């Protein structure tokens, strides 16, 4: 996978937090 | 206030504000002190130089690293490196910025305590945390499941993780990394008479290692090819313009990661310790660890290291397993990028060690809260 | 409103609306709780996994079954399994749907009372009933007369019935079923070194049991054949791609149903307890019980179990009796299909425990109305 | 001719003639092979060293144990250990002396077969037997009834016995023993920076474990005391005279027997598996098992382990039961002493596997005669 | 035929037949060429003089050493030194006598190859070998285990050995030896105006170094004593009868072995590199290395060097360790005596490089066989 | 009061107040004593003449230099030269003016001590210092880093410096300078019969050397050109009007700096000793030494010496290195200008040897404070 921003990666972990919730 | 991420790994400090894509201060974790007489007055001739200052003066300084095998051995100089990091490079007063430190796993609790003491009593920082570097390396790769293989300047460690839930019994740490590779490269460059012995020369052989070395895909056949032909030889120009030429040393140096017995290290190689770490994991999750090998740290940057690692684990692991290695670009900075994610993550703001908790519980608090 | 059928048997919940041909929710009656240190953030907010979710995370969870030997031992987790069944799988509010539970016979009245309390006070259900699983198993076959052999995950029981009129003195329950078969299979797989010890591995040996095992028609000659030739050996692939090979263990495992002394269980085998149950029946009806053995429950699914059972009872029963075994397809779901019939039978709508009767009589009501 | 008893347990071989009060050869079950170059000719520099030879040369050898978790993994080196046992330590030709081997229960039949092959075809021994170590441990105490807890270097197992008649369904084996304790002690000694990584260092941490460690009577309060005061700290001197100091690690190490989750082992502790083994026994005999717990094996030698075990089982077992633990002195050698009794018992001389029976029946004979 | 041992170390050739107790040819490894005009015909005025010829003509020759820091820099003159060694001093034809050469460790493979080429193609010798000088130095002491510290004219190196099995990762070589001591002695003798600048004067200051210098036991107090009193001053008579007087220079010269920073060398001192070499060894063997420090080479001949080395290592090493230094008489010749042993050892006659092996494999063979 | 700088180098005294751009007293360091009878009374006929006095009377005086090879040989006459410098030339009382002396490096400590004694006890000066001439020569250029090549009347020396921090092991001093050039010029002018033998004639050949001589760019081709054509010949007029003509002597004289063997000096030339001095420096700084060769002293004034030096070092140094020579105008006075800077630098006023420190510590103080 190509480089992606921390601004992008954070929202993946916020989405995964909502999935774990 | 925007959080602060300071990867006091070995060899290079990576530091910068949280939420940035890359560390805005990267410099060597070196303190250098003048080696010779002080003949020429009319200058500050200052007692100590750190980072790029020390590199710019390399050949008159006794360079020293105050963190060795991921362990801070020399707190008086490490506190100079932190002072330089905060006040000269980042140009920020730490008493406004909560600082995410990080360290290797399986590391003396005295270190984590002294880092806590120094951060809360020298720099008065509002809050602090000490994440495991390999856990950060998953955040940088957007993963939630995988083995992480971090291979730094001073230590190499494996941490398997599955939807969270790091398996602490399956963690392994090797004490073999880029310094042992540099010193072995010096030992084998002695075999054709480039005598490097000073720490300045150690710092040049680090550059030779970074520029020329690569990992052989098939070490016996690469060794035979370098014996039969000069095609693998490369020429490099020393700071004084003396040309050197290097051959089978070019891949014999990083091969010691896969064959530690070359440096007399007894341990299993990095492929074997990766496999044995997966073998310490419960049998259900191994397929996803094989599918999610994450590589991080500067000594994973060697060309072909991912191909060699995949070959070796595919030889170790059962024939059906889809062995995959996530070794992206910028994996050198992945520990810092993972800290830049974690320190800015909205759920992590519960996790800081506040200074009130330190005033209540002393250095012992950082064993209770941090993993 | 359409009735609701929830077969909280052991091992698997089967649940679904009455009148459906098959249970639309089938999932393991497992609650799993994390075993390890949760280092990443994005976990731990959810701290208990149920059913197929516990299978999807098998290798990081301490799996537990809250119903053991057909007895609910752990009401706090069983109430989680019921919550999951109603709200997540069937996606229905139980306060509109009368729920047919079912349980094994000869079972502590404290269980039937706590199930009543939970159904009427946690889920507020309009009405409830607790049918005997073997009585349900007749409806799915269409019999009115027969031996029922139910053999579940936790218990095995025989209930003879004749035009109605279950003979309560001739009921027998064995406490030997698929969990004892799994644990004995683990004990004998240890004989060639596949060490399974975790509950995740118990859950894999359950799959090995379901995929490979079968019941020998002539155990001594099958054992001699497996000793003399590898033709009976089968290979299976573990979740990590490690191949295992299995031989006489393949039929020695389910043979323990016919020879409980293999697991140290004292009792007579399932053929002998079937015969002794017929021998407790009045001598006029025995010919129709021999002509109507009904087999149900998942551990009756083994290939050849009907042939072995017929051989053994034909050796036990008098030479004239036409021993016949009704072991159809889907006999794994026959208890649920029988509940789907009964709950939708127009004659049965008198039989529900209404919530008014519970408000008048407390848990004791379910001993007065239900058989 | 006087029989021969050779306890090839893990970690230490105990061997000697039957009827002796103590094994006259006790040495570590280690094979070591030179790690480094062969620089200095004029010496045999021999290819392999075993036992005390390997300990005397520890720091230049890659030590390996050919028996792992009570399972012989490396027959080529185990046959060297047997050769050393017979010809160098006991100084006897096995073709005159019938040899009582012993092994742990619930152990791969391939091991018992390969031991049979090796004894009858390499050493030509007149006769052989393979007693279960826990059954032997009764003879050394003089009991006829009890639940034996053997806890070795590689395995721990419980075997309840009543006037004879070992209950094979109630046997349990844990795969947790002194090696897992050594490796966890290494992991926690890393917490204050004594990095032990070589097998020589593993062999030193085994000595630290034997000299310093003890089992806490009340682990939470001992942990709090070691946190509040240095009174529990002890100093030990490494082979090079470097002093180390050890504190809560001193009892956190053997505590993992009671809390296997410290090493990530999921299983119940040794007190819980002892209780569950008694709970697998028929309800009449439990009172005499509680009255006759027999402890054996080197990892039962920890100070206070009997007191802690008695506390934990008295908390588990019903309040009336007279929980008693028979943990005598020399219980480290009780398995050998039990073999020295059994091999010299006149009733046992019927029981040997004769070489004629092996020539008739191959390795399979040792499953038919031996328990 | 009796073997031949030719220690082409730096500064002095030691040569003689194997089995002799002492080298029968000891002479300086010097080639001298006439510096001035050729005024006086009627003489050969020959182009070159070597050894004692060059010393006897010292003041008209530009003396040069063709081996520098253990590395042969000048093969055209080294081949003259070998010719002189064989034909003029030993008076023997090398084509009958297999020649044991020796060299320092960690030395360019081009040297070992060119020595092989020269021995097999110029001198046609039947066989050859190239032992490490420190490995030879054990044989002359009779040890099998120890650190060897060899300190020659051109190089100093540490090699730890244990029952054999030299630890190649713990070898260290310092590039500081008697020439650096001579040049520093010249630099400090300049401090009171004895200007020595010619190579003839370098060769006289070598004699002053050998005759007068000693190693201070407590350098600060010896320096203060030489500052406070003339009692430490000694007078020496130059070849022309000019008296010189020497004071604190007498021990400041060899002190640079312990404080290399005096010559601007950055490396740790010889005591520190001895300790660090023991610290590279596995922790079990360190006690026997401390018990077996072997000193060899001419620059270990200074009075008091053993006492100073013992004091310094006893300050470095743990207080319990029995630090012992084996610095016998004739330790100047111990490398040759060790070669005289090894070349006459009957086990060694397998080890020679035969000329057939060179004709098959060229110079590369001497990396395969020799250590 | 403004400090005083008195460069008692060889051949010429340069003296003057600090802060002046050029020394206001420059005169030869000569003492002359009447050679002949005292025939003519009525005059003082005074016993001694110094400086321009001695030059004005040259042909009746036995001229002598009291400083030889940078070493003061004749303190009774040097004290006359200092007396003349202070009282007759500068016309100042030294007891008000702290005096910065200077001397060459690697010079007998007896000189620095006697200069200290004389300054503090004959001239009662308030304070004194003794800077190394080459360190002063940097200040006049404005460098902080460089090779300094000082080439005086009596000595030539190389001192490498880097941001300060003179490397004392890499200093070299040659004892070859303008007096050896004068004496060789006299020896070769004898080849066409200009017999110069008196010290007056030595003082005339010094003028011939300064006026006519130059350094050949390509000595072999200049020698061939002077052999083939008279174009290189120059005519000079002696004080008595005798014309002399000079040819290949014109560049053969200063060529001896590059080929000391012409005067029988064995040492490497000034280009070779410059390169070898850079080669004693650590490999990182060599590029800045090549970029910063500083030339100073009167014998660097020869036309073409910078071009020849650049050619020779560019032939010696690696092809990439940007060899640059800083040989400015007034480099004859650069040592004095550097003293005029240093003595007026405000940071230096800490560095003076005060007379209180001399009264406390005697001549030994000037080894402790001064470099
Ligand atoms: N491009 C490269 N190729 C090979 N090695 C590299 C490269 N870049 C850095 N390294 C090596 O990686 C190490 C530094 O890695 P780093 O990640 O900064 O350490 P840490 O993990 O302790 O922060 C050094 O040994 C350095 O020589
Ligand atoms: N096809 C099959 N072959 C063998 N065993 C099976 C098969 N299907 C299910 N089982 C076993 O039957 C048991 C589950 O039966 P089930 O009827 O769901 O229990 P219950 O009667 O309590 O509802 C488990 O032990 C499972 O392993
Ligand atoms: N006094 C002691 N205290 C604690 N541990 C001990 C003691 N003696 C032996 N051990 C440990 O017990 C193990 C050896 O037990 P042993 O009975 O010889 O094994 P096995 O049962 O396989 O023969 C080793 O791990 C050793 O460290
Ligand atoms: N008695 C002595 N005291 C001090 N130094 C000595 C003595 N004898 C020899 N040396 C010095 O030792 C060096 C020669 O040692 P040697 O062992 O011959 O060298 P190598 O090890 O290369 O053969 C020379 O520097 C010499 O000056
Ligand atoms: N222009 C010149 N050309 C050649 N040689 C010169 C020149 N000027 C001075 N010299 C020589 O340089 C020497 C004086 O140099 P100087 O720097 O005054 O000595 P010091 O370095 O001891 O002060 C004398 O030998 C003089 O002949
Ligand atoms: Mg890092
Ligand atoms: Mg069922
Ligand atoms: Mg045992
Ligand atoms: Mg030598
Ligand atoms: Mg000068």
């Amino acid at each position: 996978a190509p480089r992606r921003s921390v601004g992008e990666l954070r929202l993946l972990f916020e989405a995964r937090a909502a999935s774990a919730a | 206030t925007t959080a602060l991420v300071c990867d006091n790994g070995s060899g290079l400090v990576k530091a910068g504000f949280a939420g940035d894509d890359a560390p805005r201060a990267v410099f060597p974790s070196i303190v250098g002190r003048p080696r010779h007489q002080g003949v020429m007055v009319g200058m500050g001739q200052k007692d100590s130089y750190v980072g790029d200052e020390a590199q710019s003066k390399r050949g008159i300084l006794t360079l020293k690293y105050p963190i060795e095998h991921g362990i801070i051995t020399n707190w008086d100089d490490m506190e100079k490196i932190w002072h330089h990091t905060f006040y000269n490079e980042l140009r920020v007063a730490p008493e406004e910025h909560p600082t995410l430190l990080t360290e290797a796993p399986l590391n003396p609790k005295a270190n984590r305590e002294k880092m806590t003491q120094i951060m809360f009593e020298t720099f008065n920082v509002p809050a602090m945390y000490v994440a495991i570097q390999a856990v950060l390396s998953l955040y940088a790769s957007g993963r939630t499941t995988g083995i992480v293989l971090d291979s730094g300047d001073g230590v190499t460690h494996n941490v398997p993780i599955y939807e969270g839930y790091a398996l602490p019994h399956a963690i392994m740490r090797l004490d073999l990394a880029g310094r042992d590779l540099t010193d072995y490269l010096m030992k084998i460059l002695t075999e054709r008479g480039y005598s490097f012995v000073t720490t300045a020369e150690r710092e040049i052989v680090r550059d030779i290692k970074e520029k020329l070395c690569y990992v052989a895909l098939d070490f016996e056949n690469e060794m035979a090819t370098a014996a039969s032909s000069s095609s693998l030889e490369k020429s490099y120009e020393l700071p004084d313009g003396q040309v050197i030429t290097i051959g089978n040393e070019r891949f014999r140096c990083p091969e010691t990661l896969f064959q530690p017995s070359f440096i007399g290290m007894e341990s299993a190689g990095i492929h074997e310790t990766t496999y044995n770490s997966i073998m310490k994991c419960d049998i259900d999750i191994r397929k996803d660890l094989y599918a999610n090998n994450v590589m991080s740290g500067g000594t994973t940057m060697y060309p072909g290291i991912a191909d060699r690692m995949q070959k070796e684990i595919t030889a170790l692991a059962p024939s059906t397993m889809k062995i995959k290695i996530i070794a992206p670009p910028e994996r050198k900075y992945s520990v810092w990028i993972g800290g830049s994610i974690l320190a800015s993550l909205s759920t992590f703001q519960q996790m800081w060690i506040t200074k009130q908790e330190y005033d209540e519980a002393g250095p012992s608090i950082v064993h209770r809260k941090c993993f």
